């Protein structure tokens, strides 16, 4: 087990917006009635829509820097961003509840945006390590991806089940076989899908930097550094500040 | 007399029975929150600042502080007698003011003569003159008891209201003592009508009118010594009186626990601020330090 500390790591936080599968509904004729301007949405056009997915991080409840869009590019049949986009942040510099909110943005109207979800998944998971590889984060609809903790539209909750256990296969913890494994590994894969298939929120899926300049093999770990006298005093010996603040006005 | 170090601390070393009675000192006072007899050529431990250097410094004593200074002096005249122990000789330059407002007297001086001879002063300038500003709040009655101490509270009450004037000299007091003096010109000088009558009460020149140190508290519970310094800040205040606390970020993660009652009691916020800062110059963990800054936002828009 070898791994790289944040403080050390200088570099900038890259995140890849992969595509947003799922379904969207639509609204009733009376809301277009009532509302003329949601023939012109994107929503309501043939073809995907040119959504773009916005990127704060967050902490405390606090956002830390501007959002990040994603360049311009069309769609025909499918969301399929496949862009590195790059986070203001630094590894040193994310606190261990650093939350990244992103949310997708469509057209409304001539100069106004409509989210059309939202999403939020943790940063520095379980046991205080970077969360890595491609995971697929659910899609909250018709909300801002929220910053506030704890989240009201977090990211991830026999699935389950099987989510751990091939976790612990690739990091050797598993009894060895290799045929069994190979249909094994399809079978869990159609599982996946039919269970994104029966949920009926969307979901985006992203990825984190598993491969960067430094060996993949290494994972990132959240860290940083830092009787003769009986009644305390814990500034017996340190400079008088207001003193020296009065000193040099006037 | 010299400052001295220590391998975890500060101390001040004075070179000239007497031990066991010292040590007496030590279990007694160690109940006493706010008294430091001698812990051990005696040594003990070095406070921040003395009563005289604290009025002459750049931070200034208010009324609220000066007021919850003479408090905690009677706190300790009382928590000294109930224990069987009298100060002796109390004068500003023995009231050490800690740098988070924690009174202590120290210096229990059980060394000294009771009597002076009113004929020669040469006892007084030997023992007892030794900052040299010629001040003397020796007992008119004695040229112990806990009368011989109230008096020498009085005076260095009165004492510190005046910004550092004393009430009497040597002459001043022997005229005193002698029936045809008194200083109005001091009493005068006092900002607060009610310490006023409190140093007038105190310094009776008959022994027998003055009350004890705890009638005194009680007789000010309403105006003098607002309530809150006898319900609220005297436990409050005594957490930080022991070793449960010795490092910053202890001290500023429990005052922000509580700081929701705190802000329901507490004005005497002066006394948090003197106690927060300390802390502040020293923290060491990043938690610690936004915690005390957390601490400053919140206690800010209230001063
Ligand atoms: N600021 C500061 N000064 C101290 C401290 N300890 C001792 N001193 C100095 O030591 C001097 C002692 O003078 P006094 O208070 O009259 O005591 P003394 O001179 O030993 O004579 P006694 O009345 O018998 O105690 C004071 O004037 C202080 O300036 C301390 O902890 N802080």
């Amino acid at each position: 087990f070898h791994y790289i500390y944040s403080c050390d790591l200088d570099i900038n936080v890259q995140l890849k917006i992969g595509s947003l599968e799922g379904k969207r509904e639509q609204k009733s004729y009376k809301a277009v009635l009532e509302d003329p301007m949601l023939k012109f949405s994107g929503l309501y056009q043939e073809t995907c829509s040119d959504l773009y997915v916005t990127c704060q991080v967050f902490a405390e409840g606090k956002p830390l820097a501007l959002p990040v869009r994603t360049s311009y590019k069309a769609f025909s049949t499918r969301w399929n961003w496949n862009e590195w986009l790059k986070l203001p942040v630094k590894y040193p510099d994310l606190p261990r509840n650093a939350q990244v909110a992103l949310t997708i943005w469509d057209v409304y109207g001539p100069g106004k945006a409509v989210p059309v979800g939202g999403t939020t998944v943790s940063l520095f998971g379980k046991y205080g390590m970077f969360r890595q590889g491609m995971h697929d984060l659910k899609v909250w609809p018709n909300v801002e991806a929220d910053g506030s903790e704890p989240t009201k539209t977090p990211g991830r909750t026999q699935m389950s089940r099987l989510a751990k256990l091939t976790k612990a296969h690739r990091q050797g913890h598993m009894v060895k076989v290799d045929w069994l494994d190979r249909l094994t590994f399809r079978e869990i894969e159609m599982i996946n899908e039919s269970e994104k298939r029966s949920s009926n929120f969307m979901y985006l899926m992203v990825e984190f930097r598993c491969v960067k300049c430094d060996d993949k093999e290494y994972g990132i770990v959240y860290y940083e550094k830092d009787e003769l006298v009986k009644v305390p005093d814990p500034q017996m010996s340190m400079e008088n500040l207001v003193e020296s603040k009065h000193h040099k006005l006037a | 007399v010299a400052r001295a170090k220590h391998r975890e601390g500060l101390v001040v070393v004075k070179v000239f029975s007497y031990k066991q009675e010292l040590e007496e000192l030590k279990i007694r006072l160690n109940s006493a929150q706010n008294c430091l007899p001698f812990q051990k050529m005696l040594f003990r431990q070095y406070v921040r600042d003395n009563l005289y250097d604290r009025i002459s410094t750049r931070p200034f004593l208010n009324n609220i502080e000066k007021r919850w200074i003479a408090f905690q002096i009677l706190t300790a005249v009382d928590q000294a007698h109930k224990s069987g122990v009298r100060h002796g000789d109390i004068k500003t330059e023995n009231v050490m003011v800690t740098s988070w407002n924690w009174v202590l007297l120290t210096d229990f001086a059980s060394f000294k003569p009771t009597y002076l001879p009113e004929d020669n002063p040469a006892d007084f300038n030997y023992f007892f003159d030794t900052s040299r500003r010629r001040t003397c709040y020796i007992a008119p009655e004695r040229f112990l008891k806990r009368a011989m101490d109230i008096f020498s509270a009085g005076c260095v009450i009165a004492e510190l209201f005046t910004e550092g004037v004393p009430l009497f000299d040597l002459s001043q007091l022997l005229a005193y003592r002698n029936g045809h003096f008194f200083p109005e010109q001091v009493l005068n000088k006092i900002e607060d009508h009610s310490i006023r009558e409190l140093v007038t009460q105190m310094i009776h020149r008959e022994p027998d009118k003055r009350l004890e140190a705890e009638d005194y508290l009680k007789q000010q519970r309403g105006n003098a010594f607002p309530e809150i310094f006898y319900t609220f800040l005297q436990p409050y205040m005594a957490q930080f009186a022991k070793e449960t606390f010795l490092s910053a970020d202890e001290r500023i993660l429990v005052i922000r626990k509580d700081l929701g009652n705190i802000i329901h009691n507490l004005n005497g916020l002066v006394i948090l601020v003197s106690v927060i800062t300390s802390c502040l110059q020293t923290l060491k963990y990043c938690d610690s330090k936004l915690a005390a800054l957390e601490l400053i936002l919140h206690l800010a828009p209230r001063l």
